[PDB]
RNA sequence: GGGGCUGAUUCUGGAUUCGACGGGAUUUGCGAAACCCAAGGUGCAUGCCGAGGGGCGGUUGGCCUCGUAAAAAGCCGCAAAAAAUAGUCGC
RNA sequence: AAGGCGGCCCCCUGGACGAAGACUGACGCUCAGGUGCGAAAGCGUGGGGAGCAAACAGGAUUAGAUACCCUGGUAGUCCACGCCGUAAACGAUGUCGACUUGGAGGUUGUGCCCUUGAGGCGUGGCUUCCGGAGCUAACGCGUUAAGUCGACCGCCUGGGGA
């Protein structure tokens, strides 16, 4: 039931920062496709969206840290 | 109309109430569109009285995307006080599998024929 | 040429230079013939870690089709100017036109 | 002294010993007791009761600054990461925040070498 | 795992809170994994004999119950 | 530039999302805190006091009981979909 | 291709694979000698040097302990140039190619069908597990063969001595 096979998004953009902060938990950290379901492809181009976020400041690198 | 094809591979179903929802009429203009769902329709029951979860409103989208019904809305359904404490003992214990058999009418509203498997 | 994607963020003080960054870096682009796509100023907003003991800043997007020579230039003097905090350029395969999911 | 209201916990427990550490808001440590010091030595250091009378220690410590309020960061491993703040409920110091401020270096480091 | 306290919540289930984040985050398993440097072969040959357990159970309770036994 | 198609139920029509979850209301029939009412059932007794209890914590301002000093009742989380503990031996 | 490769971004760049077409028309395969790449440790020159850490020192345990365990700690690890050419360099399985019952998944395309919702019907490539006939000394390998074969190359002839 992979969201972005389900409503058919061709390359994941890295600032819909609210559909990335659904796929970092409640440390910082990234939930696994164990946890999500989404197909290993997309998995990875979010790795690379939250990556991207992550040197932006968008998202948090780890919800401890200032 | 729809269909679930989640469990459409899967098992058959022991027990048959006429618990439909009483789904309300901000999304007409979806439900007269075709593109169907009853995905994810496992409905618990408890003290919020059979609170179905996370049902997809129809992605066709008409109401331009802020507010057509909701995203995802809970929702009850319409049994006797007496069938929602006999089927209220039976699920308030195990984290069930229950899903909808079909989605159709009578001339009012989407009914559903909802269903445990085991 | 390329889709170089641009996306850069400026010092909070030095918000009201910021339309200046946009009318030269603009004309450093335009005047090597070559194409500029899309262009937002996303405002102030505030950071999820302190970035250099700073706690809000001034995200600028930009698409640009562009050489790789004025590309380059571009990003040493992004790393020379002393108003830009980060900056990054990202190599897209196609050229975008349409709004970015934050704006709305 | 500066008998001032809010506090922050520090408790490093690690894997022998088990460190609490009432500090201020701004970061001066204010008091402090440790599982090693509250009667201890050796093997009995690596226990949660070490831990909780180290807390009792440092109650008694900082039962005179006014001290009504305390957010808790818990560090380390080991025996007291519970029962050191079921000993700070014990002393009872009101708690808004426990936080885990465990350092995890994100491959940084190399460790040492595994003990045969 | 900063876990604030909520009104109305006693300390016990606070702490019964914030001991179940913190384990699931996974701070106690990631020092203990952290400790001693496990050299990339045993990394590798851990790696593989954990997913051989894994998936010999997983095979094996089917495998196992395909019968009676009473 | 007009006409037909979406005011979903061939309209002289009565819930019919049988009964949802919460209603403002009425005859019926049964609890004493639903009740006028006994000494109508029944006597060392009564209303309001105070205080304490399942490996651990929480919960009934109350379930149970007692009177110049400390005891027995009903319910939840405490991992079972990959998981928690040990120096000394040479022939 | 093998060694190997793990935050993100740019510059240069090789390879694979898929689709409909088009094209050259045996241009193919293997390869002694020959060459190139070849983990780690090691060496040379010059930098760096936080952690870790052979050598070394001290503490213990011990009968002794030149070891494990503890406290330190220099080479080295690292960066650029080179040199060495070795590993249980492992799938202990040379390369290429053909044919031979199936199932379970993963991965990466792609055709079609109503993608009528997170489907369904096929074809490719790559990859892990179970297993059939066959084979095998047995274990087991089993369409990625250790099956049935073909081409070329390498290597072995008892254990030590080596
Ligand atoms: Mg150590
Ligand atoms: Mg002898
Ligand atoms: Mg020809
Ligand atoms: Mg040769
Ligand atoms: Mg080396
Ligand atoms: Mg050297
Ligand atoms: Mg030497
Ligand atoms: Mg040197
Ligand atoms: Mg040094
Ligand atoms: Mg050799
Ligand atoms: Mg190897
Ligand atoms: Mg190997
Ligand atoms: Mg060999
Ligand atoms: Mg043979
Ligand atoms: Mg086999
Ligand atoms: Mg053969
Ligand atoms: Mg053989």
């Amino acid at each position: 039931f992979c969201r972005f096979t389900a409503e058919g998004v061709q390359e994941i953009d890295y600032k819909d920062i609210a559909t990335l902060k659904n796929y970092i938990t409640e440390s910082g950290k990234i939930v696994p496709s164990r946890i999500t379901g989404t197909r290993a492809k997309y998995q990875r181009q979010l790795a690379r969206a939250i990556k991207r976020a992550r040197y932006l400041s968008l998202l948090p690198y780890t919800d401890r840290h200032q | 109309i729809a269909l679930n094809k989640r469990a459409r591979h899967e098992y058959f179903i022991e027990e048959e109430f006429e618990a439909g929802l009483a789904l309300q009429g901000w999304e007409v203009k979806s439900l007269r569109a075709g593109k169907a769902n009853i995905s994810d329709s496992y409905v618990l029951l408890r003290d919020g009285e059979a609170f179905l979860f996370g049902a997809n409103i129809t992605p066709m989208a008409v109401a331009s995307t802020h507010v057509v019904c909701d995203p995802t809305r809970t929702r009850k359904l319409l049994l006797n006080q007496r069938e929602l404490d006999s089927l209220y003992g039976r699920v308030n214990r195990e984290g069930y599998t229950v899903v909808a058999l079909s989605l159709y009418w009578k001339n009012a509203w989407c009914k559903v024929k909802i269903g445990v498997a085991k | 040429m390329r889709h170089y994607e641009i996306v850069f963020m400026v010092h909070p003080d030095q918000s009201e230079q910021v339309p200046g960054m946009i009318e030269r870096y603009t004309a450093a682009i335009t005047g090597a013939e070559g194409k500029i796509h899309r262009l937002e100023d996303w405002g102030r907003r505030q950071l999820a870690y302190p970035i250099n003991k700073l706690h809000k800043a001034h995200y600028v997007l930009m698409n640009v089709e562009a050489p790789q020579e004025v590309i380059d230039e571009l990003e040493t003097t992004f790393r020379f100017n002393d108003a830009v905090i980060r900056s990054m350029v990202m190599r897209t395969k196609h050229a975008v036109t349409e709004a970015s999911p934050m704006v709305k | 002294r500066k008998q001032v209201s809010d506090g922050v916990a520090h408790i490093h427990a690690s894997f022998n010993n088990t460190i609490v550490t009432i500090t201020d808001r701004q970061g001066n440590a204010l008091g402090w007791a440790t599982a090693g010091g509250s009667g201890f030595r050796g093997s009995r250091k690596s226990t949660p009761f070490a831990a909780q009378v180290a807390a009792e220690r440092c109650a008694d410590a900082v039962k005179e600054y006014g001290i009504k309020n305390l957010e808790v960061m818990v560090k380390g491993p080991g025996p007291g990461r519970e029962s050191t703040i079921r000993a700070l409920n014990a002393a009872g110091f009101r708690i808004t925040n426990i936080t885990d401020v465990t350092p995890i270096p994100h491959n940084g480091c190399r460790p040492p070498k595994k003990r045969r | 795992p900063v876990i604030k306290v909520r009104e109305n919540e006693p300390f016990d289930v606070a702490l019964r809170r914030f001991k179940r984040s913190c384990e699931k985050a996974g701070v106690l398993a990631e020092v203990r994994r952290r400790e001693f440097y496990e050299k990339p072969t045993t990394e590798r040959k851990r790696a593989k004999a954990s997913a051989v357990k894994r998936h010999a159970k997983k095979l094996a309770r089917e495998n196992a119950r395909r019968t009676r036994l009473y």
